[PDB]
RNA sequence: CUGGAAGGUUAAGAGGAGCCGAAUUGAAGCCCCAGUAA
RNA sequence: UGAUAUUGAAUGUUGGUACAGCUUGUACAGGAUAGGUAGGAGCCUUGGAAACCGGAGCGCCAGCUUCGGUGGAGGCAUCGGUGGGAUACUACCCUGGCUGUAUUGACCUUCUAACCCGCCGCCCUUAUCGGGCGGGGAGACAGUGUCAGGUGGGCAGUU
RNA sequence: GGCACAAGGGAGCUUGACUGCGAGACCUACAAGUCGAGCAGGGACGAAAGUCGGGCUUAGUGAUCCGGUGGUUCCGCAUGGA
């Protein structure tokens, strides 16, 4: 399908426009430094036409600009934003230099004109020698009709996410997976800014991986609304069902990071990185294996996987691990069999003034969930609720997924 | 190695020749917000100005000294031809219409734009006064006397400074090349 | 778990010709070496 | 757990600044195939100005920039427009370097004076405190005052 | 709860399916909350007067403290601007 890309300079309403086209995933602030740092994809709709959209950026500047050039070539038409209020700047011609040697169609846009009187001053914007400028506004939806047509003229499954704290290798992890340079990797913390989509197929099966740029301590987040980026990570979690957790070869915040995932009723998998950094010899894995088991007990179903991004070892095993967690998270059981075992549990533990068990059935299949029909909803004890939990998780697999349990009254 | 004075350089650009004495001035983009680009009538001072006057404003444009005004649209005569001559000014009504024609004025430096005082309702007063962060300004000739270019550079420097750009902080002056 | 690269595979693909798929590249994992049994 | 003042002296290793001087931008033209600001007010001259042959940087691997003695008062011709240009610049500037100029910054050895001694002698003095002179050892770190990553079970607030 | 005079069909384009604006029902605790009188501006096959819609109430969670972006003949702490 046709691909469209927008390029420009800091402070030109790009991310803003892209969001106005569709969605609000793109982060928006007001300052020179805070800009989208890498490519991101999406979908659009304009008449029968249905092209996508590529968003780019304006310390480290060579990388992002280079990434923009990557987009430049593989695109179909070119959107070249520019500001209208302050006329023509040096950076405009600077980028124009590469655009001239870019043998691609160009459609220019002018932003920051949100009132009829401001619609003028377009004659000056005739330097590029390009076509007709079409004004647009970000705060208001002005002048977009002419722009789109300008573009339409030349116009002819599961998802899983990875999270962690900043500076762990999560960006290096992904790019290596695809085996493609897709996201920026740096040795400084919080290099990535916002979540990035990536769609690919594995073993005749398509998948969608997502990054979340890492997260600092919750009292450590005092910046120019960099929580505005942190929430994007939260939305991403809601978007996908499977979450992989990445720790470097333990800090309590990592437990706290796992806090949101577990309560979300989303399958969660434990992953480690940088295994090459530490000593690697006989029976080394055990020390971590029980340390994570000892530290993390409110989760048990999570399988433990080992990989090292730099040397790229065991990375093949990671993908399959994800598939196994999937059906486990989407699986119903025959109500006859489920209730068949509920009593055995109570036969071996005839000590519930006394609770009574009559029925239990699977209702929610999206996340393994069930409901028990008892006599006294108050009479229970959380330990007993923890008892019936393990029994069922041992009768069948239900591994790598959480379980929610409900206890209705007799009614 | 030596920075000459203003009273010496006017008498010396007599000797750097009938040539035209012009001034470069390095300004102090970061500061594009308060950039320094402009035009002002000159004291110690042949053009051919063609106007785009609309409505009644053509009636005062034909007596001030302009060569050709127009038949309210001769951009079709501008298409496929049009040796432009000196200066193009316009009025704030047909400017948009002329502008939507393309860059026949973009890389040729005559596009009407009301940031320069050239697109206004006073076309009679506009004919009579015209006849990387750098500004070029023709202040005069070689054959002018020594007291002409001093007032010319004084007027242009007072115009630049009168316009003390916002974000005045930091040095404003870098270089004067006469 | 440990090296030493050899034996090929390169793996979904990345790519695609004819007609869904040519050639051509393509990490791991398989000792393909034993020591190791935790 | 990193910065900054105590905190001083010389070696080399380098840096970063600025200041000069030299050189750099080959492109779809124009004797080839070069960045933001004037169509001249030619040069005779000179590793060739026709051909003519070194040198890099190189190369856009094309074919140029000048240091430039044969032919040489011959030569291209300021001069025009297969790219938005087009000369003699008033020439400013950036870019990328080189050269040196100076002003600092940092690592390597580091020496001693700093700052230290739950080291040994003498004196105050009858004194396992303290203090002053000596030696000795470590020596610019340590420790010491203010800014940033864990971490308190130590202290609260809480429905 | 309709008997076609409210389930056919040239044009009349066409969500006035709008901008102004208002007497009663409610519940009558009120706030709130809802549903339907009455009128200038052309804005219609329109010519005689018919127009604030998909002919039972059934929605875009609460439309909000939701403003941080924007037009200002409003103020601006001694007078100009900010
Ligand atoms: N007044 C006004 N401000 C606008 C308009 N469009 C955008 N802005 C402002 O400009 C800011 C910059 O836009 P943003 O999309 O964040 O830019 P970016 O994310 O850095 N990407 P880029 O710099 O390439 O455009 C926005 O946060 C918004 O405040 C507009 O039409 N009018
Ligand atoms: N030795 C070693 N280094 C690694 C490994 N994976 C990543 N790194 C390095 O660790 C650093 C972390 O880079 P990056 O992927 O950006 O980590 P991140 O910051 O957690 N991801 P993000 O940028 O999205 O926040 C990089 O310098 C990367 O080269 C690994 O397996 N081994």
């Amino acid at each position: 399908k046709p691909v469209v890309a927008i390029v420009g300079r800091p402070n030109v309403g790009k991310s803003t426009i892209f969001n106005r086209i569709a969605g609000e995933r793109i982060s928006i602030v007001e300052d020179t430094p805070g800009v989208t740092r890498d490519r991101i994809y999406s979908s659009a709709e304009w008449l029968n036409y249905d092209f996508n959209l590529i968003d780019t950026g304006g310390p480290f500047l060579t990388q992002i600009r280079q990434q923009a050039e990557i987009a430049m070539d593989e695109a179909d038409v070119i959107i070249f934003m520019v500001n209208g209020r302050e006329g023509v700047t040096s950076a405009d011609e600077e980028v124009a230099k590469i655009l001239y040697r870019t043998k691609k169609p160009v459609v220019l846009a002018v932003n920051k004109l949100d009132n009829t009187e401001m619609r003028a001053n377009i004659y000056d914007f005739y330097s590029l020698g390009f076509g007709e400028p079409y004004p647009i506004s970000g705060t208001h939806g002005l002048g977009l009709g002419d722009l789109l047509d300008a573009c339409a003229e030349h116009f002819k499954v599961i998802q899983f996410c990875l999270i962690g704290r900043p500076n762990v290798g999560k960006s290096s992890l992904v790019n290596a997976m695809l085996g493609e340079e897709r996201v920026i990797v740096s040795n400084v913390a919080g290099t990535t800014r916002d979540a990035v989509d990536t769609a690919f197929t594995y073993n005749q099966q398509e998948f969608v991986i997502v990054d979340t740029a890492g997260m600092r301590k919750k009292g450590k987040v005092y910046e120019t609304t960099e929580k505005y980026s942190v929430l994007r990570a939260l939305k991403a979690i809601d978007r996908s069902e499977v979450v992989g957790v990445v720790l470097d070869g333990i800090i309590e915040q990592d437990k706290r990071i796992a806090g949101y995932a577990h309560e979300a009723g989303k399958a969660v998998v434990i992953i480690v990185n940088k295994w090459d950094a530490v000593d690697k010899d006989e029976s080394t894995m055990k020390e971590f294996e029980q340390n994570i088991r000892e530290h993390f007990q409110f989760l048990d179903y999570a399988p433990v996987l080992f990989m090292s991004a730099l040397t790229k070892k065991r990375i093949h095993t990671l993908m399959p691990a994800i598939i196994k967690a999937s059906e486990n998270h989407s699986l119903r059981v025959q109500t006859n069999v489920l209730n068949d075992v509920i009593m055995d549990a109570v036969a071996m533990n005839p000590t519930p003034s006394r609770l009574k068990i009559y029925y239990a059935t699977q209702v929610s299949v999206k996340p393994p969930s069930f409901v028990v029909f008892v006599n006294d909803p108050e009479l229970m004890h959380f330990s007993y609720e923890r008892f019936l939990e393990n029994r069922i998780r041992d009768a069948f697999g239900f591994e790598g997924t959480p379980i929610k349990i409900f206890a209705r009254a007799r009614k | 190695s030596k920075a000459y004075d203003v009273s010496e350089a006017v008498a010396l650009v007599k000797k750097t020749n009938d040539a035209t004495v012009e001034v470069a001035f390095r300004l102090g983009p970061r500061k594009n917000d308060q950039q320094i680009r402009g035009a002002v009538v000159l004291p110690n001072g042949t053009q051919r100005v063609l106007v785009f006057a609309k409505g009644e404003k053509a009636k005062e444009a034909e007596a001030a000294g302009a060569d050709f005004v127009g038949d309210t649209d001769y951009i079709n005569k501008i298409q496929q031809g049009w040796f432009d001559f000196d200066v193009i000014v316009a009025t704030p009504d047909m400017m948009g219409e002329v502008g939507k024609i393309g860059r026949v004025l973009g890389p040729k430096g005559l596009m009407p734009n009301p940031k320069t005082g050239t697109v206004t309702f006073e076309v009679e007063k506009a004919i009579g006064e015209i006849k990387a962060g750098n500004i070029h300004v023709p202040i005069g000739k070689v054959s002018f006397e020594d007291e002409k270019l001093v007032e010319n550079f004084t007027t242009m420097y007072d115009t630049i400074l009168k316009a003390k750009p916002a974000a005045a902080k930091g040095v404003y002056v870098k270089n004067v090349a006469v």
